[PDB]
RNA sequence: UAGCCCUGAAAAUGGAUGGCGCUGGAGCGUCGGGCCCAUACCCGGCCGUCGCCGGCGUCGAGAGUGGACGGGAGCGGCGGCCCGGAGCCCCGCGGACGCUACGCCGCGACGAGUAGGAGGGCCGCUGCGGUGAGCCUUGAAGCCUAGGGCGCGGGCCCGG
RNA sequence: AGAACUGGCGCUGCGGGAUGAACCGAACGCCGGGUUAAGGCGCCCGAUGCCGACGCUCAUCAGACCCCAGAAAAGGUGUU
């Protein structure tokens, strides 16, 4: 008994939908950290362009 | 009792045709309601002092 | 209760059934200090019994949400009515402490009643915490740290044996 | 290694050390076969630590590994040539004895047999001049 | 420790025959064959009793057979007894039925074969009918022993009907009192 | 309630516990249901046919929860690599043995 | 009033928070983060018992959870002059292991034990019928042995 | 000394209670890794060699952990 949750490929031999939940959610979590680096430079960019 | 108005709204769903579910289930848990403290506010009690 | 760790003041409210003779029943409110919800929704029923003819079967709780200080930085200043019992007999008590939170004033009690008292955490029944404003304490201990300009010096420091070299050819200055 | 047998695997054991009757160190007219032992009382078969072992079938060696030697065969005991040839489709599994019995010329006979049959003898030259 | 309780784990049923007949062995390893590889129940009868004691394999007679035999709807089955087939005195005419049984003695065999029945054994029945498709399986009366009228509750409780030992039959052999309500009392 | 620990699980507990430690019973053997063919051919006849089917039973508490549950023997659980507190006294009075209805997750999540 | 301490508080060999000792605690009360280890619990190996079974298909030609023929009518497909038709293996003559069926194989769960009860013993001793074209003065039985092993064990075999 | 109810010991080892029949954990085929229960972590003695938190207490008989192996009424301007 190989471990689901620990390896993949025995997950998606019981649930294929598992492969496509996590990939949405890691593209999504990667759009999410794009944006708040993106968003947390912008702030300081501005404050730093002020000086 | 129960055998009596049991069997007879059996028939009752040949003619009407559902899925009545006469079998009789244990309390289940308390429904998702909700509560209303309409105007006023919850009252504050606490506990009394000890006199003998 | 153990009052395990610092503890953590909750608001919860609740209300016996509605039974066929009574609706709508009034929905009582209490101050329970607990060191996590399923004590302080336990507890609830605890004092409600004895003040009320509810228990838990026929009631149910409402609300219990943390309720927290609304000022955790500024200093203030707690007195607390106790309800402790001793090996004879059961006292009432008033008793002040002095610290940034509500839920850590009264954890300052629990371990101060087992220090002094030795009065274990399920013998003793909180009744009122509030804050009370200066020149209305009485105890001379909570009083004495009223002073503006106070000061004081930190005489004869020991700490961290064993961190260092447990062996050092050097006798540590108390400063 | 004169001859090679088939697969050998790791033989483990469980134990090396032979059970021991209890208070067999203490007398000498009791042998060390092992007894077990049935009093009321003894801290033996009550089973306290740090005692003497008794044996039960957890100790029980691999079945794919039991009866092997330590040179990888398992032997079988013969007594002339004509039940050494019947060890003849079995020779990269088993090996053969001699029986203590047979005399020095007929020992002689029964090992250049076993040559010809390539069939491992384990004490080829025993009772030699 | 676990608390599953003991005395589940082992059943007290018969794997093979104690009996060392060489031929009763080559019929249970037909059996066991057809046991587990043609999927009938009637294999599976057959082949749990002929792992069956000697008391546990009664003698069906002959008039039990042809009695039960009569019914409606056994008029060409075949009838299986794992045992013997004895012959009744009291039957006076045989039918021409199909017999299928260990061991038929002498003189019913005699009796089958004059009707213009046919007697089989156990290795030709199977291929007649390996499913085991139209037989009547008969059994004799297990119960009917001797033995058996002397268990039960006790020969001395209330209504026993249970026959104690009595090593001659006979007046003044366990008559006495217990047995009649002028001497002592009556159970 | 002196002997038990019990409590009311969220998602991902049910979903941690059928997977990792999950195991079925066909007849009288404990097998690992490694495979949705497992599961469907014993108690596909209730259309909980694969995998997550199963989990959807028995978490939302549906009509064939009974026929979901006893196809699965006892979670074998480790044991709690936290550590418990005194397991003999409830969990209001500061031990374990009892109701705690959220911490349960908590505490399987150091037992699984 | 009640916490800690003290007075109250006296016994015979020399003596006991277990001991040494311990007073910014190695004491008492209330707590926190760690950490320590049972034959328990979880994963794995192996033995055994018990439970449910598997293979007589050694079927390299066996193939079947539906199957044939041969006729009444239609296709898609394979060779066109829109007419169309069973090939039985063979350039290799080949293809491991098995199943004492009382044997073999597979999966799953379990294992304390006095008295007591059953089973298995290729555990052992003496004697008999059979049987090993057994063994032996080119050395039997016995006895000895820091010699070599096997068996969980009862024990056994081998070297000197 | 004698009853009731449940468990145990007798038949039963193991960890903890220094020691132990019955207490507390816990039941046993032979092992490796992991983790814990009850208990603990100055040194014998595995683990606090944490910069642990807060108080209480000084005894010229301190105190120190279920069962459990020593004590009371009364009193103390001793401290809190
Ligand atoms: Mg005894």
């Amino acid at each position: 008994k190989k471990n689901p949750l620990k390896n993949l490929r025995i997950m998606l031999k019981l649930n294929p939908y598992a492969k496509t939940m996590r990939r949405n959610t890691i593209l999504r979590q990667a759009r999410n950290h794009k944006l708040r680096v993106d968003k947390a430079a912008a702030a300081a960019a501005a404050l730093q362009a002020k000086s | 009792k129960r055998v009596k108005e049991n069997d007879q709204k059996k028939k009752e769903a040949k003619e009407k045709g559902t899925w009545v579910q006469l079998k009789r289930q244990p309390a289940p848990p308390r429904e998702a309601h909700f509560v209303r403290t309409n105007g006023k506010e919850p009252e504050l009690l606490e506990p009394i002092p000890y006199e003998f | 209760m153990k009052a395990s760790g610092t503890l953590r003041e909750y608001k919860v409210v609740g209300r016996c059934l509605p039974t066929p003779k009574c609706h709508t029943p009034p929905l009582y409110r209490m101050r329970i200090f607990a060191p996590n919800h399923v004590v302080a929704k336990s507890r609830f029923w605890y004092f409600v019994s004895q003040l009320k003819k509810m228990k838990k079967s026929s009631g149910e709780i409402v609300y219990c949400g943390q309720v927290f200080e609304k000022s955790p930085l500024r200093v203030k200043n707690f007195g607390i009515w106790l309800r402790y019992d001793s090996r004879s007999g059961t006292h009432n008590m008033y008793r002040e402490y002095r610290d940034l939170t509500t839920a850590g004033a009264v954890t300052q009690c629990y371990r101060d009643m087992g220090a002094r008292h030795r009065a274990r955490a399920h013998s003793i029944q909180i009744m009122k915490v509030e804050e009370i404003a200066a020149s209305k304490c009485r105890r001379p201990a909570v009083k004495q740290f009223h002073d503006s300009k106070i000061k004081f010096p930190l005489p004869h420091r020991v700490l961290r044996r064993q961190h260092k070299p447990r062996f050092t050819t050097k006798r540590p200055n108390t400063f | 290694a004169a001859l090679r047998p088939l697969v050998k695997p790791k033989i483990v054991k469980k134990r090396t050390k032979k059970f021991i009757r209890h208070q067999s160190d203490r007398y000498v007219k009791i042998k060390r076969n092992w007894r077990k032992p049935r009093g009321i009382d003894n801290r033996v078969r009550r089973r306290f630590k740090g005692q003497i072992l008794m044996p039960n079938i957890g100790y029980g060696s691999n079945k794919k590994t039991k009866h092997m030697l330590p040179s990888g065969f398992r032997k079988f005991l013969v007594h002339n040539v004509k039940e050494l040839e019947v060890l003849l489709m079995c020779n990269k599994s088993y090996c053969a004895e001699i029986a203590h019995n047979v005399s020095s010329k007929n020992r002689k006979a029964i090992v250049e047999r076993a040559a010809q049959l390539a069939i491992r003898v384990t004490n080829p030259n025993a009772r030699l001049r | 420790g676990v608390d599953i309780r003991h005395n589940k784990d082992r059943k007290v049923r018969r794997k093979e025959p104690k009996s060392q007949d060489i031929y009763l062995r080559l019929l249970v390893k037909l059996y066991r064959f057809l046991a587990r590889r043609t999927n009938s129940t009637f294999n599976q009868v057959v082949l749990k009793r002929l792992f069956m004691s000697r008391t546990n394999r009664p003698p069906l007679s002959l008039s039990r057979m042809i009695r039960k035999m009569k019914l409606p709807g056994r008029e060409n089955k075949t009838a299986v007894v794992v045992g013997t087939i004895t012959d009744d005195v009291r039957v006076q005419e045989v039918p021409k039925l199909k017999v299928c049984a260990l061991r038929v003695t002498s003189r019913a065999r005699s009796r089958i074969l004059r009707a213009g029945g046919k007697i089989l054994t156990f290795d030709q029945l199977a291929l007649d009918s390996p499913k085991g498709c139209g037989t009547v399986l008969l059994s004799g009366p297990r119960k009917g022993r001797e033995v058996y009228r002397h268990f039960g509750k006790a020969p001395g409780t209330p209504h026993s009907h249970t026959k104690p030992y009595v090593r001659s039959k006979g007046r003044k052999f366990e008559r006495a009192r217990g047995r009649r309500a002028s001497r002592g009392y009556k159970n | 309630e002196p002997y038990i620990a019990w409590g009311y699980p969220n998602l991902k507990s049910v979903n941690e516990l059928i997977y990792k430690r999950g195991y079925g019973k066909i007849n009288k053997k404990r097998i690992a249901l490694t495979d949705n063919a497992l599961i469907a051919r014993s108690l596909g006849k209730y259309g909980i046919i694969c995998m997550e089917d199963l989990i959807h039973e028995i978490y939302t508490v549906g009509k064939r929860f009974k026929e979901a549950n006893n196809f699965l023997w006892p979670f074998k659980l480790s044991s709690p690599r936290g550590g418990m507190k005194k397991k003999t006294t409830h969990f209001v009075e500061g031990g374990d043995a009892g109701n705690r209805e959220d911490q349960i997750n908590r505490l399987i999540r150091r037992m699984n």
